[PDB]
Formats: C-alpha cells, structure tokens, sequence
DNA sequence: ATCAATATCCACCTGCAGATTCTACCAAAAGTGTATTTGGAAACTGCTCCATCAAAAGGCATGTTCAGCTGAATTCAGCTGAACATGCCTTTTGATGGAGCAGTTTCCAAATACACTTTTGGTAGAATCTGCAGGTGGATATTGA
DNA sequence: TCAATATCCACCTGCAGATTCTACCAAAAGTGTATTTGGAAACTGCTCCATCAAAAGGCATGTTCAGCTGAATTCAGCTGAACATGCCTTTTGATGGAGCAGTTTCCAAATACACTTTTGGTAGAATCTGCAGGTGGATATTGAT
C-alpha cells in the first residue's frame, strides 16, 4: 500500500496553500469567536457580515505572517519544526511582547 | 474645461481639491496642490495596474483580481516598500519555500 | 469557542506561511496568540462603534481599528 | 451616495491595458490604495505647512511630502508627473 | 522672541506629587516632548473621529474616545476619570 | 467687569486650558472646538504627566537623588508595562536601558 | 574646508563593543564590526535624508534639532528631549 | 600573573554599561560621520549642535536595541556569540529588510 | 547512479450562472464669473550661532600575543509528528419571518465663533540657591588558583 | 583557604546647573452679537438575527513508521583578556561671517458668493467570463537495483 514519506505531503500542501487565496479558517467557528470576544467589551452588538470578514482577513493575514517569521526562527536554530519558542522569539522581535 | 482635463489627467482635480479643503489639513489650499496630488495618485495607480494587468494576462484572465495586485506589489521592491504594512484582502502570499526545507 | 479554531485550520495557515513541520504544542499557542490579536482589534472596533452611537460593528470600524494598530487592511471600505 | 475612485481607476486601466478588466474586489483594493496614499501625502503636507507656520498647502508641500513618503525611483517619477501636470495646467 | 513650553506646569505637577523632588533641564526636555507627543496623538485621533462621523466639532466626547483608543487599560480608565471630573467641575463654573 | 477666573482654575487643573484650546484651534484638527474638549485634554495630559513624575520620582528617591533625570524617567517607563506599551516606539535621550542579562550567559 | 572621507570607519570596534554590551551581548564575532558599520550607515542615511528634506523645505541652510526629530518621527522612531 | 577567564570581564562590562546612560560613540568622529553624509545630500549645510546630538541619541538607541534582538537570535540558535546572520534575522523580522 | 510503478498536479474543455460592463436618470459637485482680501515673499538688517582653528593633556584606540572555551561537525536512537483510513458531527447552505437599527428631514434652543477691550499669567534674563559630581579610601564580594 | 581585583558605599564640598525673582506684555478672559449645529420626532426600508432543516465534507481518531531533534563528544581556531604605545579626542576660547529672525510693505494668489453646467453614483439590462467538474497527459515520489 502506497505511502509518501513524512514531509512530502507537507511540501505539497505548502505549494497548494501558497498558490491559493481563500480563507483557511472555517466561517461559523470564527464568527462565533468574534461575537464571544465582542460581548466582553460591549453588549448586544450586531455585526455587518463584511465586518466579520474584515476581521477574518486581518487575523489570517496576521497568522500567516507570524508563521513566516516563526519559520525563519526555527530554521535559524537548524530546525525544520516550528515550536512555541519560535513564535515567542518572533513576537518579541516584532515588539508584540 | 475641467481642471483635470487642463492638467492632462484622468484623476479628478476638483474632487481632490474639495477633499483637501474638507480634510482639516490646512486653512488654505493653493491651485497647483490638487493638480500635483491628483497627478501623483494617477501615476502610482497606473504603475500598479500595469504590473497587475501583466499578471492577469499571464494567468490568462482578462480580469485583474486581488491576487494579481498582490503579485504585482510584492514582486516590486519599491511598491512593496511603499505598501509594507498593508494587507491585501484575498491577495494570498508569494510562493516561497525556504531552501533548507526542500528534499536533497 | 477558541477551540473552534481547529488544528487543521492552524496547520493550513502555517502551510501558507511556508512551514513544513509543526510541533504538537503550536496549536494551543496559536490560539492564545490569535485571541490576543482579536481582542485588541475588536476592542478598538467597538470603541469606534460606540463613538458613532451605533450597535452595529461595521467594516469601517474594523478597518480604522486595524489602521490605528499599524495594520492597514485594503478592500473593505478604505 | 457614496463616492469612490472607481471610474478614474477604470480610465487609467483602459489607458495601460485596453482589453483588461477588473473584479469588484480588486477595485475595492485600488480604492483603499488611493485613499491611503492620499491620506499619507495630505497629512504630511499639512505637517510641513504647520512646521513652517504657513496656512496654505501648496504644490511645494505636496512635492516635499512625496519626497519623504515614496521610495527612490517611485518618488522621482511621481515628482516628474506632478510637476508636469501643474505646468500643463498653468499653461491652460 | 519668546518660546512657550509646558515647563512651569510640569514643575507644578511635580511639586504636587513629590514636594521635595527637583528635575534636571534634560529631564524637563523629555517631559515637554512627552506632553507634545500625547497632545498630537489625541488631537489628531479626535480630529479623525469627528471627520469619520461627519461633525465639524471636536468635543470632549471625541477626546474621550481618542483616549480610550490610545491608552492601555487602567491608564485609560484613570485618564477618563480625570477628564470627566475636570469637565464637570468646569461646567459647574 | 467680573474678576477673571482662568479656565484652568475653573477645571481644578494645573495644565493650561486656554493654551490647549488655542493649540487645538490652530492645529487644524477641526473647524469647531467644543468648550469642554481643551479641558478634558488638559486634564488627561496633566494626569499622564503626574503618573510619569510619580514613578520617576520614586526611582530618583530609591537611588537617593533629589533630582529627576532622564535615567529615572526611563526606569519608570520601561518598568511599567502600560507606560512601556504607550511609549513603545519612543527613545528617551540619556535614558540608557534596563539592566537585564540573559540567564544562559551567566557562568555556573 | 577640510574634506570629509570614510568617516564610517571612525565608529570604532570598541565603540561598537560598548554598544553591544549595553545590549546585553557577551560575545561578538569578528565580522560584526563591519556589519554594524553598514547598518549604522544605512540608518543614518535614511534619517539624515529626511532631516535635510525638511531643512530644504524650510528654505534653511541649517539642519535643526527639530528637523531631526521630525525625520525620526516620520520613520516611526519618536525621540524625546530635543524640543528645546 | 592574574587573568580573568574569557566572559568574566565581558559580563562585568554588560553590568557597567547597562547601569550607565552616557553616549558610547566618541562625539567628534560621530559628528564627522553626520557631516559627511549630510554634505552628500546638500553642500554647505550647517548643523545645530543639538541636531548632531539628537542623531547620536537616536543611532545609539537603535543600535543598542538591535543588539538586544540580535542577542536573542544568537541564544535561540544555542550560541553565546552574535554573528552577522543574527543581525540579519533580527532585521528581517523587524521589517528593516 | 538509473528504472517501472503509482499518485497527484495541471492545462484544457464546455456550458452557463452570474459577475461585470453598459445604460440612462438626476441630485449633487464642479465650474464660472466677478469681487475682495490677505498670506507670505522681498527686502533690508541686526545679532546670534556656527565652522574652523588652536592648544595640551591624558583617555582611550590600536596592535600584538596567547590560550580558554566556543562554534561547528558528527553520531545515534527515542519518540515526536506525519501520513492515512474511517466514520461521525459540525458547518454550509438554503429558506422564512420579523424586528431592531441606520439613515434622513425639519426646526430651534443651545452651543461656538469672533471682534473689542481689559487684565494677568508666562516668559526672559538676572539673581540666588544648592545637588551631586568627582575625588577619596576603606569594607565586601567575586574570581581563579 | 588565599592573593589579585573589582565593586560597593559612605563621606566631603564648590560650582555648573537648577530654581526663584522680577517686571513687561502677549495672550487669555470677559462681554456682547452673529452663526452654526447637534439632536428630538417621526419615519422607512434594509440588513441582521433567530430558528429550522438536510447533508456534505471536513475533522477527529487511532495506528503505524520515517526521520528529526536533542544529547553527547571532540577539536581547531576565534575571540577575549592583558599590555605597551602614542595619537586624537575632549574642553574651551577666539574669530569672522553666514544665516536667521524680526519688521514693513504690498500684490499674486486665495477665498467668497451666486448661479449654471456637468458629472458620478446608482440600479436594472445586457454582455461575456470564470469556474465547476471531468479529462488525459505531465511531473514527481517511491522502492528497488
Ligand atoms: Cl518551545
Ligand atoms: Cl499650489
Ligand atoms: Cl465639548
Ligand atoms: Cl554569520
Ligand atoms: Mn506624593
Ligand atoms: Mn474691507
Ligand atoms: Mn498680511
Ligand atoms: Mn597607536
Ligand atoms: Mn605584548
Ligand atoms: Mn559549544
Ligand atoms: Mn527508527
Ligand atoms: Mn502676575
Ligand atoms: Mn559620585
Ligand atoms: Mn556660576
Ligand atoms: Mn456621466
Ligand atoms: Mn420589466
Ligand atoms: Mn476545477
């Protein structure tokens, strides 16, 4: 039975999602998250759908960029595997921490 | 007879002038200022559309989409610099895989 | 609801970010991060909504909120 | 009504690529782009005017602001176009 | 030709919070920079708020919102209290 | 003629409300300025000023100095997370940095 | 009336070392000094470019402290202490 | 004859310069550097003395901050020695390159 | 190194749903023609600052030697993380009803603008006041032997 | 435990730097019209939200294994520490003049205002292009020599 080696499909997926532009987080979960967070600041808020979409575009763009920086950090430590300390280093050098 | 036509521009000089006058930028606006500003906006626009259009043609689309704008912008050192902190909705990212990750 | 952001979603985002291999601990870490991000943005967004005396968060509220945090977003009403 | 830069972007597009179109969302992105750069140049021009205790924003402030805001070659061509447009306008 | 600055006010506030403490000229220069900076951040945000909502007036409401956007956490809450308290006392005459 | 009271004294403030009003008026922020806006702004600037002086003054006292210097301002700002956040992109001339040595660099 | 040349080399190895020390650095590769000179040069260029632009705009022949402060501000590096 | 081990004096110097606030680059060489660069944009410019000092405060602050980030990168790679690739990584994540 | 044998992309196809472009109507902006003001340039001009130069002492840059310890290279396997097949549930998508909000208009009471006239707080030096910087030495830690 | 160093830590005072004092006057404050404006009422259609339902497809799970990470080890230089030398930075003052501020005068350029023309936004119709699936060949990966 056929089996690709670990990493081959990963590389395939990198090519695939770097080629595409669609949102990568599922809509209903994100929206639910957004409303949950919004309740903590001010109550009985409504959202234009496009407001939710702006938030999702922004978040996914932010995470993808963070993962790029995180990856450069992993590689800097001669690793191919990203770890929390990579994220933490990237966020510190960005000024987020 | 429009100020735009007088300047040989497509971008609207009159609108730009009104936007300067109403934007709380200064008490007064000189006559050449919106002409100049409109010209600059038109130029940058034409630059981005030129590259984006090239990308749309290469993808054999007659229609420019956000993806083409992103490709155009990130592959140009100066546009990318100018738009460094900007997120292009539905633009995606440049295909780039760090060498170390490739097999062999 | 933060767990609603699933592991394969986070994996897909990392893939677009060029990542080949992912530690099991990343997912939870990413959630915390995402949460902080969202909190900050939505805080300001709602402030704009309140200032306009509205109960509906608009695209523009989000855009202004992103802009003031140095993360300009194009396409939603800039 | 709501105003946008759409018809002008479309005019410029037809100049550089006569047979090329643009999607609704790419037009949204071009509009954001124009508003952003307008705001950068205008508010820098405003600061220049204030720093020098002038109440008038003139093409000189716009030119300087462009020299501060645009990188390199982009700034050079922008300055060329601005100057050219103002000259053509002043002639008639 | 005279130059205006926030020095005397910074000094008054200093004497309030630390009656026996002084301040060097260069530290006073840094406080003046600080006041001008925060002034510009708040005023220009308030200006943006007013513009966004099609008002021609910057009111204490714009200043308050601007303060809530610009200041983190408790700093914002205390600033808002001080602002509010000063406007109410002021309106009382 | 009624004896003048300053807007600052009316607001119970040290910072100058009249000056702030004139500065709002002439900075082209808006066509009109409300009467309470320069009051509120002056009060916020005064508060933030008092906050930084309070912390800085404590730093100067711990170092047994009667005079606040840029070092104390910097100590006050970088050790206070919200102030450090607010002034994240700010350089304090002659402020130096917080003493901080990464653990791995120490001997054992 | 004396010609300025190659002054980036005036930023000495021990100056650079002191700067890294204040930055918490314990050990320094020999290649850092030249690298640091390049970085500093780029930084100074960008700042000075903008500063002089302000000076030219004001029709002045003297770069002021404020020219510098505005140039730093425009590049996202607000500097305190020089509003004198 | 007495000798400290390598790193003992380095550590002492870290404590010393972290405690102090004085400018670490010599004034006159910095001043020549500033004049050389500004003359190259426009000739016969003068400088207020405080303008040169503003530039020096800004440069040393920037470089010190850069060295902090660079140090975190070195340590992330299990090194105690900062190297060019550390500076380059820090600057890449800062957005400077 | 090359060679069969799968598995997955990727370019291409067609038929239409539906995005985009085209059209035509119409308030709202832009343009125009006069009339009036006014911000800011020119042109002197008095004083500051600024650039260069000079002196002289000693702080610090430089170049050198030598060796401690670091970075780089290597080896190995335990156990993490990837790949995959299954089957269940969450999300998508589609439909309906309704109410909660934005978005608009009109009209004044309230709020702000602005000129004119007084009145005082804020500033520029000048005069006065005084921390703390350097300069000492002795006590306490730290380092490396 | 002991030398060799380095770092604290208290103490002392005179002068560079900070604070206070003084008095003019620019800028706030008071007052009195003139102009705007924000917001209550009363609406009016859109979007949202809430609910409901089916079913697809994506996620969660468990198992297996390839290979990555981290630990352990070893060694050649690189970089830090220490020192002598001697240069060049630092401080401070002089000198001459360029360049800014400060002031006055007066138009070229900018605002104001009334009214007409022109245009840009908008929402359906008309046009035409991506795209959903499906194909077959193109490109890779795997496993084995
Ligand atoms: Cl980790
Ligand atoms: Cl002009
Ligand atoms: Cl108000
Ligand atoms: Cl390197
Ligand atoms: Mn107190
Ligand atoms: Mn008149
Ligand atoms: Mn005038
Ligand atoms: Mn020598
Ligand atoms: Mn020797
Ligand atoms: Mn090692
Ligand atoms: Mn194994
Ligand atoms: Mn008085
Ligand atoms: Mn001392
Ligand atoms: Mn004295
Ligand atoms: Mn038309
Ligand atoms: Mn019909
Ligand atoms: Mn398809």
């Amino acid at each position: 039975p056929h089996r690709y080696h670990p990493g081959t499909v990963a590389l395939r997926e990198i090519r695939r999602y770097q080629k595409s532009t669609e949102l990568l987080i599922r809509k209903l979960p994100f929206q639910r998250l957004v409303r949950e967070i919004a309740q903590d600041f001010k109550t009985d808020l409504r959202f234009q759908s496009s407001a939710v979409m702006a938030l999702q575009e922004a978040c996914e763009s932010y995470l993808v960029g963070l993962f790029e920086d995180t990856n450069l950090c992993a590689i800097h430590a001669k690793r191919v595997t990203i770890m929390p300390k990579d994220i933490q280093l990237a966020r510190r050098i960005r000024g987020e921490r | 007879k429009t100020r735009s036509s007088r300047a040989g521009l497509q971008f609207p000089v009159g609108r730009v002038h009104r936007l300067l006058r109403k934007g709380n930028y200064s008490e007064r606006v000189g006559a050449g200022a919106p002409v100049y500003l409109a010209a600059v906006l038109e130029y940058l626009t034409a630059e981005i559309l030129e590259l984006a259009g090239n990308a749309a043609r290469d993808n054999k689309k007659t229609r420019i989409i956000p993806r083409h704008l992103q490709l155009a912008i990130r592959n140009d050192e100066e546009l990318n610099k100018l738009l460094g902190r900007v997120t292009i909705a539905q633009g995606g990212v440049l295909p780039n895989i760090q060498a170390v990750l490739l097999p062999k | 609801n933060i767990q609603g952001i699933t592991k394969p979603a986070i994996r897909r985002l990392a893939r677009r970010g060029g990542v080949k291999r992912i530690s099991g601990l990343i997912y939870e870490e990413t959630r915390g991060v995402l949460k902080v991000f969202l909190e900050n943005v939505i805080r300001d967004a709602v402030t704009y909504t309140e200032h306009a005396k509205r109960k509906t968060v608009t695209a523009m509220d989000v855009v202004y909120a992103l802009k003031r945090q140095g993360r300009t977003l194009y396409g939603f009403g800039g | 009504r709501k105003e946008s830069y759409s018809i002008y972007v479309y005019k410029v597009l037809k100049q550089v690529h006569p047979d090329t179109g643009i999607s609704s969302k790419a037009m949204g992105i071009m509009n954001s782009f124009v508003n952003d750069i307008f705001e950068r140049i205008a508010s820098e021009a405003s600061r220049l005017a204030h720093y020098n205790k002038r109440s008038t924003i003139t093409s000189r402030e716009v030119q300087t602001a462009v020299r501060l805001l645009l990188p390199g070659e982009l700034a050079k061509h922008a300055v060329s176009e601005g100057t050219k447009a103002v000259t053509k306008y002043t002639s008639s």
